[PDB]
Order: structure tokens, then C-alpha cells, then sequence
């Protein structure tokens, strides 16, 4: 999955480019599949990133395999079917971290 | 001492079926609907393809039914047309068969009560010398504009943002299964949209052999769809120089009848060269006996108007013709002339196609066959209808999926 | 806590009252069932807000406004790709219809012939149909009600017109707000209100006077109206418990189906299989004078304990008892359910049935309800009544009443809109 | 339907708590013949867009909870931390100060103005 | 609003803000298709702007050198006696060689970041 | 010179010439009335900013031009179809006191119309205009089967209420508001508006009535001065007041036609019959005209004789419509002499319209109850060329003469500049 992460961006890019009711239901859909990943990405801390760290241990139970086969002979369409049943759990668990971190930061904040 | 990171533009993908747009390079119904001008290899997918389940036939089933009637309806409707029609037999300078295909008739159309005459093709009349126009009585017939050009050109099916078609490049792809050479494209190759009966016409050609396809060659109920890796070249024509009648209906609504022919009356005919036909059908039970059993010697039989007989749109105007001889220096099919329309396997309202003045010579290639089912030896026959297998020969190779650029994976970083 | 600073924050959990673009969402041919195209479930889940009173008004409520308006507006789409029976807009040569006739019935059926146009522009043929008597006026000859006001379009025989529950959803960003309050009278503060997405599930039923198959009271009669002491006003009743009614066309009809032109038919009345018999509405005695003491009741309670409290009736459409059973229209007499005074086994009600139906007080178009075959029988449950009012100490009610069948299901609801951000001091500033 | 669970559950609760619950308003955002059915997707689309446009103007673009350094004004509200918060409900507090949201804004724009400048003067050496 | 048009860079780098907010507030399909536009150009800008690490800023510093081929003036005859229209004339050209080359800056930032923040 | 990189900035101040979709807002049964729901006044002035507008190159009367076709088509389409009315006419003159100057002006004509309930046939009557029927007692309808004829629905009203073209989101209309503008070319007196302030879109030929003045002095406009093939706008600094009327009580006679269907004929005029003619004072119209040679001299030379001359063989005259009626104004009155109390001008009326340059989807004006007048003002005229030399009186002109001032272009807010930070 490391090559295959070499860029984030030549996908990223243009995903908002170029009777006829379907023509606008196709571009109103495509803002609202883009606009609704970047609202997960900024309620977890990730806005303006493609990669970033989180507060969230990683599970077992999601998975057992190393850091070494993860991240080498694999790719990542096997990889996102074999944790498919824990998303709902992951982007949970993302939501609680963000919100806590941030607590903390303005109290922080507020005591200096 | 793992924590999840979370990355986007991940290069992940699921099925899914959304609407896609059309594209073109530069009257014309498509012209003027396909308004958007206008590959990647994949080193190690293997995705898995299967064209009967294909849901970019039915996009272009609706849309082209729906682009027609859009085309069609703002024309005139032919109302005054159902009236006790009176006719008698065309027998000026007949080729013998054309005796009795040609009919000269005559009505009153909206004091007004109009005394017009004008000539009919057998088939587009019915007796109650008492006539009626067919089926006019069971749903109203209008008359496409003559401005409005049916001609197919290329047509390019484009993915929305957000979506990507994969493509499979396997030279002997069966319709089915996982594809080990697999691209990625923005928009196919163009299709004609040709709308055709038993022989696929200007298609494109298989690479390396014949292809045949079906979803289970055990299954006599399904169609066989074959795909030639070469060319034949069919000549189709309309030999008689007939001229237009312009008829006013009414306040700015004109008719357009079928004039006298000038000079001698010959049969439309359709023709193709034997030893061609012969290779490409030697061809074909070569490969077909791979699926039903060697020791057999080659057979074939004729068919059971558009699913028994030939059909194709010529040069604008609706032309059917005999396959008998092709399947039992050149070949001639007899064929056939039609108006009153009524397109696909609707029942309701028909097209009333204006005829074309001057001689009509058409010339195109036969790229595909379908064929169905009747040790046994060799049982096959023609088949057709429907025309949702006329797409499924071009577009089995073609998958749409959607991107889904986010997902997670453990990594040995935490966030400070 | 001084020098205290701006805070911004968002996703604060506030709104304001606000009118929106509802959609249509359904469980799990039809009028409803082909436009309700987002799934959901019955009995949704409820979000309750513990410390949250709100105020509720259930006039001047925009749902109502919007139903009214998409319940027009689908009935006029459904009803557009249809056959046209301009070709009917003849002089028809009528006979009265009494072969097998019982009383109170003479003259309401004739046998009507016309020339009607075919398949041909230039053929004709002479056929005949069974006319109900409401429709049909003098210039023996007759002239339908239609044609001296406007064109009558045939409702296609293959779409269903009955009720389905429909849910009405918000948009995001938008809430539905629901009152629990076991009991309020349409107005006022709500200490009990819970957040949903969608609504409980309404069947568009459109009938008068009655209000069938809706939502009963879970505790006493309910009396709910804007101003109880202004006579301009309706008063919207909810019972707590249904009295069941049983409405029927007991003549057994055939279905004589007429093409008129090319693809285009006319479904008329053809004739009846046995006997002339009236059709009629059955609601048990015991049920319903009960069930008005109760409205009684809870009216003195409004009125006074000492006054007099009587039930007249009405002043076609708005006079009697409107309903769609079985698919065909009725108006039925509530003469003798109004018929008492209150001081400190069944009945029958006679009904009309008209096949020429005008809708929601419009002129301008009307609707030929194809007759259908067989005998009609359909049981209801009235949930609730409209009634009116006319220096006395007796009062008189009477039946009465548009929207008001929408208005007394959609009472719970109130639609809000989200506004998540907001600021507030605190001790936090930027470095 | 897991997402619409807990939406405006602090809606009656006191600040100091409903503002922990902000990422349940907030992820209930967005989410959720046909000729208004557009309309309604597009709104949703354009009031999304304007408050986060609105965040992004301020310099708190990405943050649920972001701090300013702009004082408050005893003339919005002379209220003490303890009577604001772990007391009053936000819709209490939508209330008041109603007739300064505008005034707020506006000074808030100000002021990233100038931080956007002091930052590009003192992102250079000096 | 565009008050500052005539004015010269650098003064008409002022209140950038009172054109970013009127971009978004202030048969029907034709009225439906223009909101429609208006949404997508706001984003297509926002998303050249995020992909570079000028995701909620109104003024964006980066890595990306000047090669003194593109601009060929100095800071006195580009920040005085100069309007914004000017200027995006002067260099119309060249536009998509710095969005590029900002892109390209970016990623390799966020790389480099992220391998130092999982290796202490 | 060194050291210098790239940063970029949003909010720039920029903008580029565009073509977008102006949508329409109206300030408070009326046409336009209802597709302007929008209601709605900002300036702003850019000190230093010069900046190039046009004319006959400019799309927002395009746009205009447009909407106007495609709101009347679109008006028209649910009302009343006159299908059944090419039959032939029994047609006797009117005599009923008829004046010298319209004898022939008016018939009486009966014929066999269809009744409601398809059976029956009526009888009926009703006046035309001699410019209305053909002669072949013998009459038909003008041009009645070469289209159907639509009546307009009565109850809708055309007056040309000011109409506010506002730019969409991302988008400003740029105003030219130097007081001696020439059409087209560079404006160093520039502002930013978010609408156009209301134009009144009034149909017309020869004159242009109901619009903008000049501040100052008469301007004379043209996309090429010194060609024969271009119109010449002319925008008076001073309106010219005129009068209208069309004194016959004529009544609107209403019969049935169908099931539901209405055609309001012209029925008996009530008094005497007498011409529809305007009023134009005499020394406002020879000043006007005076005011206009002195400035078209700037082109031709001050030793030049400038003539004024009649129409060229609806174009031929002055074209309006007032209280709902259509006027074809003579005006071969106007326009003499040379160059180096009131005048009565008489007008034909007519009920079947073929509006702008169509053939077909001609349109049926019903007559108006009662006597109506009209005061209108002149504000510009529209004139074309042929020593010395000719001028003669001659639809987007209409809107090029109120529209000439604005321009629409598209913000453009990122741009990138050179400085001295990093990070
Ligand atoms: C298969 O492809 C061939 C080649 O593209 C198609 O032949 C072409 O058919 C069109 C329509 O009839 C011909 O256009 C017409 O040409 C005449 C020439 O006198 C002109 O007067 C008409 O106005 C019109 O432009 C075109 O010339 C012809 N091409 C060739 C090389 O002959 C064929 O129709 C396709 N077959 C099917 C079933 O679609
Ligand atoms: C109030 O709700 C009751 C049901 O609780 C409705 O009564 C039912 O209405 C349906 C729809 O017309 C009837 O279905 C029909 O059944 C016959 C066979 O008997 C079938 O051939 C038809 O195609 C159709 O499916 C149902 O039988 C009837 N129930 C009873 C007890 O008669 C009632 O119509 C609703 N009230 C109003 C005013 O809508
Ligand atoms: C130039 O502007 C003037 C007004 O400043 C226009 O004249 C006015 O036109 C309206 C509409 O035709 C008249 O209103 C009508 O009055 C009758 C009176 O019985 C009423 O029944 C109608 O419902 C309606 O309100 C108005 O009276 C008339 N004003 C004057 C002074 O006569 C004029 O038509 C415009 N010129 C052009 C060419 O558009
Ligand atoms: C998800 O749950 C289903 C339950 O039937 C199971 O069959 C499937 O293998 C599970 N997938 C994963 C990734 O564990
Ligand atoms: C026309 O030919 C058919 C046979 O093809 C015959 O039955 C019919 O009677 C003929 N009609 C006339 C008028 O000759
Ligand atoms: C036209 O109508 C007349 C009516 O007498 C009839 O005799 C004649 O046969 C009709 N002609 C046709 C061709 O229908
Ligand atoms: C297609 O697949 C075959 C499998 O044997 C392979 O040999 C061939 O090189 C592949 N071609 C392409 C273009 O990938
Ligand atoms: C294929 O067709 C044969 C025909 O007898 C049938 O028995 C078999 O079950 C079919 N298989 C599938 C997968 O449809
Ligand atoms: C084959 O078709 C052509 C038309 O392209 C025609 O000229 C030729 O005569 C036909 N062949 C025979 C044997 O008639
Ligand atoms: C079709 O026409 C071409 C020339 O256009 C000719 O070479 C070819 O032999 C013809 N085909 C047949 C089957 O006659
Ligand atoms: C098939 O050929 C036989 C040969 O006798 C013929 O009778 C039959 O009608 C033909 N069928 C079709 C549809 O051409
Ligand atoms: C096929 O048709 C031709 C027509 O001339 C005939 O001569 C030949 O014998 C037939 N062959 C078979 C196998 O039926
Ligand atoms: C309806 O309310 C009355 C109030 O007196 C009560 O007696 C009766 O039991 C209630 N019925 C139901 C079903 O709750
Ligand atoms: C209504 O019909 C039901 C059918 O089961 C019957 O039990 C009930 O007694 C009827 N009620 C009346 C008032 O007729
Ligand atoms: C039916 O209603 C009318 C009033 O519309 C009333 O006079 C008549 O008496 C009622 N029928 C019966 C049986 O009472
Ligand atoms: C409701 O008010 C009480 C008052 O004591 C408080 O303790 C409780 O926490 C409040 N409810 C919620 C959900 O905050
Ligand atoms: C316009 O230029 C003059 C030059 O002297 C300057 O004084 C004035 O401030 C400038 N105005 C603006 C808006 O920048
Ligand atoms: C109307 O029709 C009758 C015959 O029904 C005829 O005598 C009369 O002349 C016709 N009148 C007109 C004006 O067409
Ligand atoms: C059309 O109507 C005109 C009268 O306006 C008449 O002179 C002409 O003969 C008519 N033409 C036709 C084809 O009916
Ligand atoms: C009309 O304008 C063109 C430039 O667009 C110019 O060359 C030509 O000379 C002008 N016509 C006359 C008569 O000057
Ligand atoms: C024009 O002036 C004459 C003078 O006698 C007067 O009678 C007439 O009514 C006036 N007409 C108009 C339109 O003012
Ligand atoms: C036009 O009408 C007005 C009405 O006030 C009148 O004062 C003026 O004199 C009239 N003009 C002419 C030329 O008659
Ligand atoms: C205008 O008035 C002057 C007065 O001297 C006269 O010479 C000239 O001919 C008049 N022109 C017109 C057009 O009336
Ligand atoms: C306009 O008036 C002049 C006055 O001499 C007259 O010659 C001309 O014929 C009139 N116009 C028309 C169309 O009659």
C-alpha cells in the first residue's frame, strides 16, 4: 500500500470538474459526495490533509496481521474488504477522539 | 502501540450504477443531444466483468427510446389520415416480383374535403377496393419531421465525477468472469447506435477469432451473440427513382406522400459475396462446435416482421429483407419496403417514415450474428428483437464503478 | 473570570421556526405510492429533548399549506396522461331506467343514447349508457353538467386513488419537531417534544363533515379551534374511540367499454345484473349517541354547565357526507346523526352517488369517474368530527367544512430550522 | 439511520454540557414528479457551504470549538461564566444577544484581517 | 465591495475579505442551473486553494521560489503604482506552472511531516 | 530580485469579461409581473478604474431580447385557441355615422361559428377592421391558415412594468456612467451596481417611447457612422410629450365558442365613428429636431444640408401598443423640412398581430371595453440614411438604447503574487 500512497493527489484532484434533470442530478451528487468527505475529515481533525495521525488505537479485533504484509504485498481493495465490518465503529471512535482533543485544547489554551 | 491513520485518495472502488452522459468529437438527432466534445493500464487487477448484468445497456435502451420520442413529438400528427382510404393496383412497367406490392390510393382530406392520391407499399394497407391505413386505427401515427436526421454517428459514454469505467482488454473475453488486463477509462469508444435485426451491422470486429457469447451456451431460450474478427461487406438498394408529393393538411401541417416513380419499377434487393460468406460462416460452426461436440458437419436453417426478416434503417428510410439462403459469385436477398413504424416492440404509436426521393444505396459491414438454438448435428437459426443485444456486442467490455478515496490502516505514528 | 473572550462554536443545538421543502417517504398502480419513492419505516424513532418546552401553533402551520398543494398537484398529474371525453360532449336522447326499481329511487338512473365518433374520422355509431340523474340536465333530450363550464377528462382505470400512509420528511439541515403532550388544543407551549425525522405516516383520506380512518385521541374528546367563540370558525373534533361505519352500493353493475378513437376508450355504466337497490351508510345507534354525549361533554366544558347544546344539520359537496369507497364516489345524507338536543340497532343513511366529480372547489376542470364492476361494500372508522356554530343560552352545531382534514393530523408537528453556529464569552484567546 | 441518534438530545441541557455534543449536530448536517427535490438538495448544499465559509473568514476553518482575540462586551451580555454556562441552555443564549450577532461577525473579520497580515510580516525574517 | 479595484496591490490586499463573502450570498431549471454553477466554481477554487497548505487562509505563504522569468520585475514596480487587474495581466501566462509546482511542494511536505512525527 | 516566493491571495479584486444568465426581480395579473417574483438599490464607484463597454457586441440585451420572446409564447400558451373561425364572412360596410376620413375603415361581418355540445351552429356577428379580412360580401380572415390564431387571455396584462436584471452569485454588472458616452469604447467613470434599476420594456417602432434621457446633450449612437446599413440611436436629453386616443365606444361582445372557451368579438359602437389619432406639440417637436441636426452635424459637416424625409415602403409607421389596443401611427408629419399649436397625426388599429418577425403564431387581440387615451414620452428615435443628405425614421435596438451602459463580467478572487515569506 506504499506505493500506492506515493500521491494522494492526481485522485484527489478534479473529482469537481469539466430530459437534462439527470445531468444536474449527476453534478449535485458529485458536490455532495465531495463536500460529505470532507465534512468526515474535518470533524475528525484531518481538514487540508490526505494523511494524517489520530488518537485511535488500532484493534486487534479489526485486525491481527503486522505492519510488515499490511503495508507491502497487499493492496489496498482487499485490505478495505477485510475491515469493511468496522468502519461504522472506526469513524465513531475518530468522532469521540476530535471532539475530546479539543476540550482539552481550549482549556489549555485558556489556562496560559 | 498500533494507532489508525486515516488516508484520502485511497485508489479503492465498488460497483455501482449511475447515469452516465454522452460525448462526441464534432439536424442530427445525436448532434444535437450529444453536446460534450471529446486507456490507463492497470499493472496488477483482476476485476470481475459479467455483460448480461451490465446496467450501461439499459442506460442506452432508455435514452435512445427517449431521444426518439423527444424528436418525434413536435411534428405533425396524422389525423386526417384514418379515413376510408379507396385504392387500386399500381401496373405501370412492374418487374415481375413487385405485382401487387405497389398500391395507388386516394382520399378526402380536411368546404375542404380534399380528393388527393397518393401511392402505399402492400404492407403499410388493409381491406375492410375499401382500405384502411394500418394500424392508425389502434393509435395515432405521426409523421417524423423531415429535418431530423437518424443517421448513427459514434456515440462516447462518459463517467460523472466520482465514477470510472474500467475496461477489459482480454483479447478473448467471453462476456464473463474476472479480466486480468484491465484499464481505466473516462468515456468508451464511440458506438453506433445501428439499430438492426439477426446481423449486427458496423460494429467492432473481434482481434483474434470469432467470440461467441451467450449467458449459458446450454440454455436454448437464450440468444448467442457472435462476434466476427473479420468483415462482410453487404450492398443494399432501392432501385426505383421515386419522387415526393407534398400534401397541405392544414394551417402550416404538410403531408408528405409517396409520388409516381419515374421510369421502371425494379425489387429492393440486398447482396453479399459467397466465398466470403462461406470463410465467415466456416469460421463460426468452428468455433460453436467447441461448445456442442466435434463429428458434426455444418447446418444451418432460416428463421420462424423485424425478428423473422432482416431490418435495418438503409438511408433513412425503413428497409426489411429475406436472410433465407444465408443460413439453410454473390448472394441476392430480396427485400422488402416499409413505412408506418412502429419501433422497437411498442405496440402504440407509430412513425410515419417520408419517403426519400432518388435512388437509395446503402453500403455497410456485417460485424456480428445472432443466433439461437433449435448427434443432433448442426440446428441453428437467426434470432432477434428486443435490441438491448445490439449494446450488450460493444459494451461487454466495459465496467462502471465508484470511487471511494478514503479509508483507514494501521500505521506507527500518533498525533501530538 | 474577567477579560473574557470570543468563542465561536459549532454545531450548537438551536433553530428557529422556518418553512422548508418537505419529501414524500413510505414504507416497504398508485397515486402516492409511485411519488413516495424514499423508503422509511413506520413508527420512526424519536429523539427525545428532556428539558425542552416549545410553542406550537396548529394554524398558520406551512405542512398543512404544502400538503394541500401536493395532494392538488399529484391528483392533476395522475389524471393528465388520460382519455379526453370531449367526442361525449354531445345532446343525448335520455329514457328513465325502471325495470327492477325500488322506491325513493325513480328517476335517478336513465338510459342515454348519443352518436359518438369511432376509429374513422368519417364514421359515426350510435351507442347508449346508464346516467346517474345528478349529472344530467335539461337542454327528452339532456346535456351532461359539463360543457356549460368546462371539459371532463376520464381518470385512467389502471391507477389507484386510495389512500396510502405517506411520511413527510425534512430536508437536511432541517428538523421536524413533534408535541407529546397527551393533550393541547393546538396551541400554545409543549413540555413534552421530541425530534423526528419524518412523521408518524398520514393517509390523505379526502372526505366532509366525517373524518375517516385518522388518528384517534389516546385520552377524552379532544375540541381543538382557532377562535372557539368566533362562528366564522370550525371546530375540528377527535374522538378517542371510532365508530365504525358501513357504506355500500349494493346494485351489482356492468362495465360497457366504448372506443371512441384511435387507442382512446370511454368506460361507460352498461347495465345492473339484478335489482335497483339505494346505496346507503350503516352506524350503530348505541356507538354513536355515546359518542356525540361525549363531544357534548367536552363542549359544556367550553359553554357552560348550564346551557343547551343542539345538533342540527347542515345548510352538495359541503351539505353532505363526502367519501371515496371502493373507488366510487359518494354523498351521503347525515340527516338524523344531527338530530338531537342535550339538556344538563343502527341508523341508515340514504346516499347519492354522482360518476362527474369536480375537485377542491375548482370549476375549471372535472374528472369522469369510470364505474366499476360488481357490488361495493367498504367499512370505515370516524375518528373525528367538523362541526360549526350558528343573548340565548342554547346553542346550536352543525356538520361543516378543506385543508382542515390535513390540518387535524398534522397538529403535532411543528419544522424547524438548524442554525449551529453561535459564540459565547469564555477565558480561551489565541496566542 | 445510526447517524440520527442524539440529534438536538442537549437541546434542553445547560451549555457547559450541550457543548460536547457538538459533533452530533454537526455530523447530521448535509447527510439525510421531483422538480423540488432539487431545490431542497442544493438549499442544503448552499447553508453548509455559507457556515463554513463563515468559519474559514474568522481563521476557524477546520475546528468545532476555535478560540478568537477578540474581547467580549459587557454590553452584549454583563452576565458572569457562572450564570452563562452550567445554567442556561443555548436556546436561552440564542435569545439574547440576538441584536449583536452581526456586530460580533463583523469585528471577528477584522480581526483575522489583521492576523493575516501580522502573520505574512512576521512569517519573513522581520 | 470591488471599491479597491483601482487601487494599487498591497492596499487593495486590504479587506479581502468583503469579496470572499460575496461569493456565496449576494423554466426555473435556467435558475437552478446558475446555483448549481455558482456552488461548483466556489468549490473548484477551494479545492486548488486545500490541496496546497492554503486551506482556510486568505493570504498563503509557501515554498515555491520565484525564477524571476515569470514576474521579471522587482517588489518596488510590483507592489506600488500597480492594480490587481494589471498584474493579472502581466502574468496571465505561466498560471499553471506554479499551481503545479505548489502541488508538488505540498505533498512532499506532508510526507516529510508525517515521517517526523511517527519517528520521536 | 532574490529570495522572493510565491504566495497567493483570495479576495483579488479582479474580473473578466462574461456571459452568464441575469435573472429578473421586479419592484412590487401582470405578465412580467408574475415571472419577476423577485423583489428589490447599491452603487459603488471605482475611483481609478477605466474600463471598455460596448454596444451591438454586448449579450444582456441578447439575454433581454430572449426573455421578452419567450415570456409572451410562453403567456399565450394556455389560452383560448380561434381554431374554428376560417369561415367566410358575410361582410356589409358600417355606415353609422362614419366620418371622411374612414368610409372604408370598418365591416360588419356574419358567420356560421361552432357551439358548445358539437351538434350545433350559431349564428353570429362581429366587426373587423378592413385591415383585418380579405375580399374574395366574400371575406376571410388574414392569414388565419397559414397559422392558427391564439387570443390573447383578456385578463393578462402587458404593461411594461421596470424590470431589474441582477447579476447571480460570482458575477457584477458594471455600469459606464460617463454622461457623454458615444455607445462604445473606454469609460473612465466607472461603477459596480447589483441590478440595472429597472427598464420598461416597451415594444415599438420609428420612436421609442417610455425610456432614458440624456443628461446634457442629445446623443447620437451607431456601430458605424459612416455606413447606410446601420440604425442610428438617438437618446434626446428632453422627452416629447405626446397624446393618444381611440375615441369609438365600441363594446366587447363575448360569445361561447366551446366547452369552456370564450372569443371576444368587437361588438356595436356606441356614438359616432371617428379616426384613433396622436398629438405632438409643434415647437417641442421643430426644437427637438433642431437640437438633433446640430449634433448629427458633428459627422456630416456645418455646411451640409440635412433633410428629413418620409418612410421607406408596421415598419412604414409608428408601432405601439397603449391601453392594450395596437396603434399604426402616420407619421409623415413628423420628419420634413431641412435643416441649415400641435400637430394631429392619424393612426390604424388592427387585431391580429403578428408580433416581432414571425409568420405564423399569429395572436389574436381582443378589443378593449370602452374609449381610451394615452400620454406617452418620446425619448428617442431610431433613424437610418440613404452632397448633401437624407435621414428616415426606423427590436434589440430597443434595449441597445437602455442596456448601452452596462456590461456583466466574472470574479476571478485568487491571484499570486512574489513577497518574502516561507514556511
Ligand atoms: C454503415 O456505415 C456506412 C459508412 O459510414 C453508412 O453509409 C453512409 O450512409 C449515409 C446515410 O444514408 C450516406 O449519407 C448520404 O449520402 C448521399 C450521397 O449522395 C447524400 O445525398 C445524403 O444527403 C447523405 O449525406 C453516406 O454517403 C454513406 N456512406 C458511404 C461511404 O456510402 C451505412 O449507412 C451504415 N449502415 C447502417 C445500417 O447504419
Ligand atoms: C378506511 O380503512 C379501511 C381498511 O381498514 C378501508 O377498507 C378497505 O379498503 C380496501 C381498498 O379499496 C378494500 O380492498 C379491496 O378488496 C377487494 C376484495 O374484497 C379487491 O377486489 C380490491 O381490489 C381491493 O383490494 C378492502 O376490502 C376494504 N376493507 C373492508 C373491511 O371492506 C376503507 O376503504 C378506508 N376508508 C376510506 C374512506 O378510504
Ligand atoms: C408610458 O407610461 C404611461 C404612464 O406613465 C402609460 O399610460 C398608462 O397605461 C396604463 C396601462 O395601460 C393605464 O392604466 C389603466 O387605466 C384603466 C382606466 O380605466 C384601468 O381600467 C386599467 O385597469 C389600468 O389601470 C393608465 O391609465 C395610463 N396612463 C395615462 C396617463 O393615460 C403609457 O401607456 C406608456 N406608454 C407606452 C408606449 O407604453
Ligand atoms: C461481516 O459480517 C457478515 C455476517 O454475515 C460476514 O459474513 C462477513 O464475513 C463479515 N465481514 C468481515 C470483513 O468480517
Ligand atoms: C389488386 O390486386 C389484388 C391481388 O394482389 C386483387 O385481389 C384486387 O382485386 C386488385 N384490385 C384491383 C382494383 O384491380
Ligand atoms: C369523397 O367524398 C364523396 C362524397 O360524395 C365520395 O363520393 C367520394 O367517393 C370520396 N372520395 C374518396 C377518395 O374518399
Ligand atoms: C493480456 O493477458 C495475457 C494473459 O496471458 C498476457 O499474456 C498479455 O500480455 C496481456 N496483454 C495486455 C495488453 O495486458
Ligand atoms: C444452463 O442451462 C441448462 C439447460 O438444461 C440448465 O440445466 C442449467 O441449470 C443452466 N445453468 C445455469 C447456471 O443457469
Ligand atoms: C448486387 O448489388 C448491386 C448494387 O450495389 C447491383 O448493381 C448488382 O446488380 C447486384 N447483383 C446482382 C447479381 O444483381
Ligand atoms: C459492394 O460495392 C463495392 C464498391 O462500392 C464492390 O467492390 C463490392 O464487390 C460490392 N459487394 C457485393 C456483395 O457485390
Ligand atoms: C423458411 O424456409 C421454408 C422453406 O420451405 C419456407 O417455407 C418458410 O416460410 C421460411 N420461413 C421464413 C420466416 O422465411
Ligand atoms: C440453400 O439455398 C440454395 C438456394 O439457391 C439451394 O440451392 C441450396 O440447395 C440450399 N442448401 C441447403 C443446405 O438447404
Ligand atoms: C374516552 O374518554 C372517556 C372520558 O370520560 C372515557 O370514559 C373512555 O373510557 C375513553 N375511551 C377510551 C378508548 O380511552
Ligand atoms: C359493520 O360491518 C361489520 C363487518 O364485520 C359488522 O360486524 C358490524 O356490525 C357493522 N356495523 C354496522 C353499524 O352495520
Ligand atoms: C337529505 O338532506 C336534505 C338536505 O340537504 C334533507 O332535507 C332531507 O330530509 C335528508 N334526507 C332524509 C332522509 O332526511
Ligand atoms: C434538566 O434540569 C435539571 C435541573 O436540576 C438538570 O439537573 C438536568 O441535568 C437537566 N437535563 C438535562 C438533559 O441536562
Ligand atoms: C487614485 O489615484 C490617486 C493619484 O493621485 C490617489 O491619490 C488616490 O488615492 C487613488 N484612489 C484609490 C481608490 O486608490
Ligand atoms: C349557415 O348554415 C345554413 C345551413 O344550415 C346556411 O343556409 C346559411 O347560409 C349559413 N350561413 C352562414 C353565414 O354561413
Ligand atoms: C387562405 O386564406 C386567404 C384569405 O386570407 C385566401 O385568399 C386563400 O385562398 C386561402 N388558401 C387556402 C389554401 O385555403
Ligand atoms: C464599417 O466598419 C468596418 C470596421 O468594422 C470599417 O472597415 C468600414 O469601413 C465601416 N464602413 C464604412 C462605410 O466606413
Ligand atoms: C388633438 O387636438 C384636437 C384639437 O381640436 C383635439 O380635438 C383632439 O382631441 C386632440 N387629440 C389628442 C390625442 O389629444
Ligand atoms: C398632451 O396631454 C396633456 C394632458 O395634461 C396636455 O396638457 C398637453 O397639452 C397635450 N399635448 C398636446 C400636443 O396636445
Ligand atoms: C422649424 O422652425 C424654423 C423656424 O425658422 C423653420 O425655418 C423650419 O423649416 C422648421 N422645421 C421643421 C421640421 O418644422
Ligand atoms: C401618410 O400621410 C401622407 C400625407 O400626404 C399620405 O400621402 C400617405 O399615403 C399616408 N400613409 C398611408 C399608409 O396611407
Amino acid at each position: 500500500m506504499g506505493a500506492a500512497s506515493m500521491t494522494l493527489t492526481v485522485q484527489a484532484r478534479n473529482l469537481l470538474s469539466g430530459w437534462g434533470i439527470k445531468q444536474l442530478q449527476a453534478r449535485v451528487l458529485a458536490v455532495e459526495r465531495y463536500l460529505r468527505d470532507q465534512q468526515l475529515l474535518g470533524i475528525w481533525g484531518c481538514s487540508g490533509k490526505l494523511i494524517c495521525c489520530t488518537n485511535v488505537p488500532w484493534n486487534s479485533t479489526w485486525s491481527n496481521r503486522n505492519l510488515s504484509e499490511i503495508w507491502d504485498n497487499m493492496t489496498w481493495l482487499q485490505w478495505d474488504k477485510e475491515i469493511s465490518n468496522y468502519t461504522q465503529i472506526i469513524y465513531g471512535l475518530l468522532e469521540e477522539s476530535q471532539n475530546q482533543q479539543e476540550k482539552n485544547e481550549q482549556d489549555l489554551l485558556a489556562l496560559d | 502501540n498500533l494507532w489508525v491513520t486515516v488516508y484520502y485518495g485511497v485508489p479503492v472502488w465498488k460497483d455501482a450504477e449511475t447515469t452516465l452522459f454522452c460525448a462526441s468529437d464534432a439536424h442530427n438527432v445525436w448532434a444535437t443531444h450529444c453536446c460534450v466534445p471529446t486507456e490507463i493500464h492497470l499493472e496488477n487487477v483482476t476485476e470481475e466483468f459479467n455483460m448480461w448484468k451490465n446496467n450501461m445497456v439499459e442506460q442506452m435502451h432508455t435514452d435512445i427510446i427517449s431521444l426518439w420520442d423527444q424528436s418525434l413529438k413536435p411534428c405533425v400528427k396524422l389525423t386526417p389520415l384514418c379515413v376510408t382510404l379507396q385504392c387500386t393496383n399500381v401496373t405501370n412497367n412492374i418487374t415481375d416480383d413487385m405485382r401487387g406490392e405497389l398500391k395507388n390510393c386516394s382520399f378526402n382530406m380536411t368546404d375542404k374535403k380534399q380528393k388527393v392520391y397518393s401511392l402505399f407499399y402492400r404492407l403499410d394497407v388493409v381491406q375492410i377496393k375499401e382500405y384502411r391505413l394500418i394500424n392508425c386505427n389502434t393509435s395515432a401515427i405521426t409523421q417524423a419531421c423531415p429535418k431530423v436526421s437518424f443517421e448513427p454517428i459514434p456515440i462516447h459514454y462518459c463517467a460523472p465525477a466520482g465514477f470510472a469505467i474500467l475496461k477489459c482488454k482480454d483479447k478473448k473475453f467471453n462476456g464473463t468472469g474476472p479480466c486480468t488486463n484491465v484499464s481505466t477509462v473516462q468515456c468508451t469508444h464511440g458506438i453506433k447506435p445501428v439499430v438492426s435485426t439477426q446481423l449486427l451491422l458496423n460494429g467492432s470486429l473481434a482481434e483474434e477469432e470469432v467470440i461467441i457469447r451467450s449467458e449459458n451456451i446450454t440454455n436454448n431460450a437464450k440468444n448467442i451473440l457472435v462476434q466476427l474478427n473479420e468483415s462482410v461487406q453487404i450492398n443494399c438498394t432501392r432501385p426505383n427513382n421515386n419522387t415526393r408529393k407534398s400534401i397541405r393538411i392544414g394551417p402550416g401541417q404538410w403531408f408528405y406522400a409517396t409520388g409516381d416513380i419515374i421510369g421502371d419499377i425494379r425489387q429492393a434487393h440486398c447482396n453479399v459475396s459467397k466465398a466470403t460468406w462461406n470463410e465467415t460462416l466456416g469460421k463460426v460452426v468452428k468455433q460453436l462446435r467447441k461448445h456442442f461436440g466435434n463429428n458434426t458437419i455444418i447446418r444451418f436453417a432460416n428463421s420462424s416482421l423485424e425478428v423473422t426478416t432482416h431490418s435495418f434503417n438503409c438511408g433513412g428510410e425503413f428497409f426489411y429483407c429475406n436472410t433465407s439462403g444465408l443460413f439453410n459469385d454473390s448472394i441476392t436477398l430480396p427485400c422488402r419496403i416499409k413505412q408506418i413504424i412502429n419501433m422497437w416492440q411498442r405496440i402504440g404509436q407509430a412513425m410515419y417514415a417520408p419517403p426519400i426521393q432518388g435512388v437509395i444505396r446503402c453500403v455497410s459491414n456485417i460485424t456480428g450474428l445472432i443466433l439461437t438454438r433449435d448427434s443432433t448435428t448442426e440446428t441453428f437459426r437467426p434470432g432477434g428483437g428486443d435490441m438491448r443485444d445490439n449494446w450488450r456486442s460493444e459494451l461487454y467490455k466495459y465496467k462502471v464503478v465508484k470511487i471511494e478515496p478514503l479509508g483507514v490502516a494501521p500505521t506507527r505514528c500518533k498525533r501530538r
